[PDB]
């Protein structure tokens, strides 16, 4: 019932590129601001993985790319070691008084 | 409120209110369209229609003329007055990049008929595209018909009257403009009517709470913001507007105030000044400084202060305002050889620290002159009097109310010699005149 | 910086509960903070904001009135009340800081550990 929208059906063989589709509408993203992702694996408290579409934190590899443009996000991940295996979420701010979260994505590798 | 009255420094520092960050600037653009009024004439002899439609014309005819830019260590003075040329800078920056000609042709086939049409620019930003259409309704349904054969004396004076009600807003707008030549100080009522400034704040980017401050708080908002000409296309008028962004509310902000303190000994002086005097406030974890006066206001409990004139510093600064006797970090003071009467004026209270030479007193409203006052650092809050004079000086004390305490302390300039006390100095740290003290002693 | 919070349990439909939040961070007030839930098997969901100190809140529409929120800045805690239950409330609620950016918008970060709490039956 999430209104931000991403397909939960993304995996595969290490090393190759996988990309996220995180679309809403003109009220969700627009232009005016942006996305944050973070990713979740189980057994852990979960953090925040990508923050202003590019900015990476401390603490992360450069593996992971992400992108914003017109109203649809993508991520691109490369050189699937194993222990990148979780799930993944966006954020927005929609403008009906809510900070709606994403559908969420889970990603394991074969 | 909390104030803290610190004696070993001379200093006063005020807590407890709440901060308001001037952080953003969203821009927006409005038209007003006026039609072909060019080809409209009045050659019928003289009419209160004719000198309004010349008005009108000779307005949109002088808007013209103004086609913007040129018409086509010490701290505080370091950041004198930088905040209103970083937004200069700015409005003219996306002024330019909004004066293209493919830019407001896109603008004008986007508006059509839909009011609030947000768009972009050739780099990105929202815009939020509006037009007012009132008075080309007025000429397209009244006033076409009723002029023929360029027959302006008319009898029906309520056309000229409806006519002058509408048009009073164009040739408003464009007297503030000739008066301020395209960079008006503040907002007017004509620029912004109330609900195209709710309009404006309810598309702001920001979270919830940031939207309902800056609702029930938008009379100085409006003061705050400013608007700059872009010029005549087609028969339209089109202007743009920066609104401020308030993006960090609620965090607990302080003012800092201090007088020279003058230890003195058979005509012996020797007078220290805190020299970070000014606010300070808190985001994300990191300290900002505010050490001008115009760039920050008050108003209730909330505090007002733009982040541009603002220097971000570390938390230990804090603790030269409690413990400078055993502190790490080398804030900055001033010294001299001589006192000055300046009057410290707490948001509460006040402080006056004069000397030898002059005289101070309090007074009441009610009564009078209650009492004098000792020479020396002396603090006084408006529980115990209404007004200080100083010789002829008086000075007035708000009656904000809060709760106080005072620090008691030995003064830092009763621990220095004025004998082997150096020269005058500008904004250096309190350790370099302990060690300038030293080495002059040696 | 790590943060811990406790409260929840099993928890029969209907009646109020506290959840105390104990955060520990350098200073406390600058942080604005919110409030999120996960449920068993599904998607994460936003429950709460509140910022500084205790004036500007708000919540999810599905949990509108439902729930109180509060923060201590002196004691370094926080605060909620939990009220008027149904069922599908059972989740994990995290406690999550608001280190902001150069605007309005914020991220969760530094999460905590999380605190089970149980609704049906």
């Amino acid at each position: 019932q999430s209104v931000l929208t991403q397909p939960p059906s993304v995996s595969g063989a290490p090393g190759q590129r996988v990309t996220i589709s995180c679309t809403g509408s003109s009220s969700n993203i627009g232009a005016g601001f942006d996305v944050h992702w973070y990713q979740h694996l189980p057994g852990k408290a979960p953090k925040v993985i990508i923050y202003e579409n590019s900015h990476r934190p401390s603490g992360v590899p450069d593996r992971f790319f992400g992108s914003k443009s017109g109203t649809s996000a993508s991520l691109s991940i490369s050189g699937l070691q194993p222990e990148d295996e979780a799930d993944y979420y966006c954020q927005s701010y929609d403008r009906g008084l809510d900070w709606v979260f994403g559908g969420g994505t889970k990603l394991t590798v074969l | 409120l909390k104030e803290s009255y610190l004696e070993e420094s001379c200093s006063t520092i005020t807590e407890g209110y709440l901060s308001v960050l001037r952080t953003g600037w969203y821009t927006n653009v409005f038209t007003l369209e006026v039609g072909d009024v060019e080809n409209l004439t009045c050659a019928d002899g003289p009419s209160l229609i004719k000198t309004e439609l010349d008005l009108t014309k000779s307005a949109l005819r002088e808007l013209r003329t103004v086609s913007a830019d040129q018409l086509a260590f010490v701290l505080g003075a370091i950041a004198l007055g930088v905040a209103t040329a970083a937004a200069v800078t700015a409005g003219v920056a996306i002024a330019k990049t909004i004066r293209l000609e493919s830019e407001v042709t896109a603008i004008k086939n986007a508006l059509k008929k839909t009011n609030e049409a947000v768009s972009t620019l050739g780099n990105g930003v929202r815009v939020l595209a509006t037009a007012v259409r009132e008075l080309k309704d007025f000429v397209s349904k009244n006033l076409t018909r009723a002029i023929n054969k360029n027959k302006c004396d008319i009898p029906d004076l309520k056309m000229a009257v409806s006519f002058s009600q509408f048009n009073r807003r164009f040739l408003n707008v464009v007297r503030q403009f000739s008066d301020n030549a395209g960079i008006t100080p503040a907002i007017s009522l004509d620029l912004m009517t109330d609900a195209e400034l709710a309009r404006a704040v309810s598309n702001m980017p920001t979270s919830a709470g940031q939207i309902k401050l800056m609702l029930e708080n938008r009379a100085m908002v409006r003061r705050k913001g400013f608007g700059i000409l872009i010029g005549v296309y087609g028969s339209s008028v089109i202007y743009m507007v920066q609104l401020p962004i308030f993006g960090v509310i609620d965090t607990p902000c302080w003012i800092v105030k201090a007088a020279p303190s003058c230890s003195e000994k058979k005509g012996n002086y020797a007078c220290l000044l805190r020299e970070d005097q000014g606010w300070y406030c808190q985001n994300a974890g990191s300290t900002v400084y505010y050490p001008n006066e115009k760039d920050c206001e008050t108003r209730g409990d909330h505090v007002f202060c733009d982040t541009a004139a603002g220097i971000n510093v570390a938390e230990q600064s804090k603790e030269c305002n409690i413990n400078i006797s055993t502190t790490n970090y080398p804030c900055k003071v001033s010294t001299g050889r001589h006192p000055i009467s300046m009057v410290a004026l707490s948001p509460l209270g006040a402080l006056v620290a004069c000397y030898k030479g002059v005289s101070c007193s309090i007074g009441s409203n009610r009564v009078g002159i209650i009492k004098q006052l000792n020479k020396g650092c002396s603090y006084i809050t408006n529980q115990d009097a209404d007004t200080v004079t100083i010789d002829n000086t008086v000075y007035q004390l708000s009656k904000v109310e809060g709760e106080q305490h005072v620090i008691k302390g030995r003064p830092v300039s009763s621990s220095f010699d004025p004998v082997k006390f150096p020269e005058d100095q500008f904004n250096v740290a309190l350790d370099q005149v302990f060690e300038s003290i030293e080495n002059s002693q040696a | 910086v790590q943060l811990v919070e406790s409260g929840g349990g099993l928890v029969k439909p209907g009646e109020s509960l506290r959840l105390s939040c104990a955060v520990s961070g350098s200073m406390f007030s600058s942080y604005v903070m919110h409030w999120v839930r996960q449920a068993p098997g599904k998607g994460l969901d936003w429950v709460s904001s509140i910022t500084g100190g205790g004036n500007y809140i708000s919540y999810a529409d599905s949990v509108k009135g439902r729930f109180i929120i509060s923060r201590d800045n002196g004691r370094n805690s926080l605060s909620l009340q939990m009220s008027s239950l149904r069922v599908d409330d059972t989740a994990v609620y995290y406690c999550v800081r608001g280190l902001s950016g150069v605007m309005g918008v914020t991220w969760f970060d530094s999460w905590g550990q999380g605190t089970l709490v149980t609704v049906s039956s």
